[PDB]
Order: C-alpha cells, then sequence, then structure tokens
C-alpha cells in the first residue's frame, strides 16, 4: 500500500 | 447546546464543506472535459472518481485528528484500511440527512440527482446497497441526528476496536470509550424526548459497517473484471 503510505507521511 | 469539551475538539477537525465539494467538482469537470465524445466517463466511472477524491479528503481528515497523529504509520494505515469504505458510506448517508430531500441523492459535488435515474443505472447489488442505505437516512432524520453525532460515529468507525495487530492499540481503546462517553453525555442532555436515542445510534453502525462490506467486495470485484475505471487511491484501498 504504497500511495496510503505517502499520503500520511507527506 | 450543552457541548462536551471533547465533542468540540472533534468538529475542529471536520473539513470546509463548501471548499470540499467546489474542488471535487472542478476535477470531475476538468475530467470529462479531457475527453470527446466516444471515450466519456460512464455514471459508474464518475461515481468511482467521486468516492476516489472523497477518500483523499477522509484521509486528509483522519490524519487532522491528533489522537490518530499519536499512532505510527503502520497502525493509521491498519485503522484506514479497516474503515475507509464504513467513512465513505457514513459519509454519503450523512449528507443525506443533512441537504437531502426524499427521492433525491445529494453528491459530494452538491449535485442533487434524481433517485430513480442513478437507480436505473445500477444493477441488482448497488441497487440493494442504495435502498437500504436510504432507509438508514430516513431513520436518522426522524433521530434527529446531528453534526455533533456524526462526527461521534466518525471516531467511532475509525477507532474500532476489531482492528487487529496494532502497536498501539491501548490509544484506539481509550479513544473509543472517551467518544462513547461523550456521544452518550450529549445525546442524552441534548435529545431528552428521544430516550434511548443513543442505543438506536450505536445499533446503526453494524447495518452501515453490513453495506459497506458489500460494496467494497462489489468494487474490488468490478475492477477485477475492468469494469472499475483508474482511480489510484481507491484501486489501492482495494488492492490491499
Ligand atoms: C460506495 C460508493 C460507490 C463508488 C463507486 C461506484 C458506485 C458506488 C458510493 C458511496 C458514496 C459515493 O462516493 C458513491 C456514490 C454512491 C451511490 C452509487 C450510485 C451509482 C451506481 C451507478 C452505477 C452502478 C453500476 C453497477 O451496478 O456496477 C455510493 C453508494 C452509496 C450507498 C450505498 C452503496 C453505494
Amino acid at each position: 500500500n504504497a500511495l496510503l503510505r505517502y499520503l500520511l507521511d507527506k | 447546546a450543552s457541548i462536551p469539551h471533547l465533542i468540540l475538539e472533534l468538529l475542529k477537525c471536520e473539513p470546509d464543506e463548501p471548499q470540499v465539494q467546489a474542488k471535487i467538482m472542478a476535477y470531475l469537470q476538468q475530467e470529462q472535459a479531457n475527453r470527446s465524445k466516444h471515450e466519456k466517463l460512464s455514471t459508474f466511472g464518475l461515481m468511482c472518481k467521486m468516492a476516489d477524491q472523497t477518500l483523499f479528503s477522509i484521509v486528509e481528515w483522519a490524519r487532522s485528528s491528533i489522537f490518530f497523529r499519536e499512532l505510527k504509520v503502520d497502525d493509521q494505515m491498519k485503522l484506514l484500511q479497516n474503515c475507509w469504505s464504513e467513512l465513505l458510506i457514513l459519509d454519503h448517508i450523512y449528507r443525506q440527512v443533512v441537504h437531502g430531500k426524499e427521492g433525491s441523492i445529494f453528491l459530494v459535488t452538491g449535485q442533487q440527482v434524481d433517485y430513480s435515474i442513478i437507480a436505473s443505472q445500477a444493477g441488482a447489488t448497488l441497487n440493494n446497497l442504495m435502498s437500504h442505505a436510504q432507509e438508514l437516512v430516513a431513520k436518522l432524520r426522524s433521530l434527529q441526528f446531528d453534526q455533533r453525532e456524526f462526527v461521534c460515529l466518525k471516531f467511532l468507525v475509525l477507532f474500532s476496536l476489531d482492528v487487529k495487530n496494532l502497536e498501539n492499540f491501548q490509544l484506539v481503546e481509550g479513544v473509543q470509550e472517551q467518544v462513547n462517553a461523550a456521544l452518550l453525555d450529549y445525546t442524552m442532555c441534548n435529545y431528552p424526548q428521544q430516550t434511548e436515542k443513543f442505543g438506536q445510534l450505536l445499533l446503526r453502525l453494524p447495518e452501515i459497517r453490513a453495506i459497506s462490506m458489500q460494496a467494497e467486495e462489489y468494487l474490488y470485484y468490478k475492477h477485477l473484471n475492468g469494469d472499475v475505471p483508474y482511480n489510484n487511491l481507491l484501486i489501492e484501498m482495494l488492492h490491499a
């Protein structure tokens, strides 16, 4: 789940 | 209205609905306008784009809550993966309670659509799910479901006690107990005529969850058959 991880890190 | 302090803090996390509505409307208009007459998005494709954009708003709402923020990313991902569809359906249901008229469907873009028009474009499964949602809308409107209770149910859905493999399950337990107590205190205090309202509110979560589970499984298999146009976040939530 790469995009969700990016959303929560951005 | 006498509002527990916790509920006031929960409300500060709500997005600016008028701005969210405009931004999604412009996105869907730029989508259709960026393709010709033969490849125009179908009604189903538009709803997928709509839900996809709503998910971005949901993710940004979660990450705006301090409780959610105290969790590490692994924990946040596990909570959001467990409930994203339930939050989508709960949001849709509340939207009908507020801006809703019987016989119509109010969308996240602010568009009001006739129910029979949309319903006739759906198969048996989504028709059943949409009709069940409408029954919940009617029950909640008669209970005077309001925004304070809505935000409470959102946090009860997000901080679910059934999510396993969390590092900080204690934080999730503590949030659930705090919001439950706040919601009980708020509902019993502001709606003394509707006794057992609180109990009736909680009785609806399992129904909303059942609807969202079927909806998620339908989309997952529609995507596998190629009927789901590419929607990165929505697709990614399904493919997990
Ligand atoms: C679960 C979503 C969804 C996401 C993608 C496609 C469809 C639904 C939502 C939830 C909030 C919104 O973002 C969505 C719109 C709404 C009503 C759907 C009607 C469109 C059906 C015509 C196309 C049918 C073709 C087919 O049958 O394949 C949805 C909803 C609301 C209540 C209950 C169930 C779904």
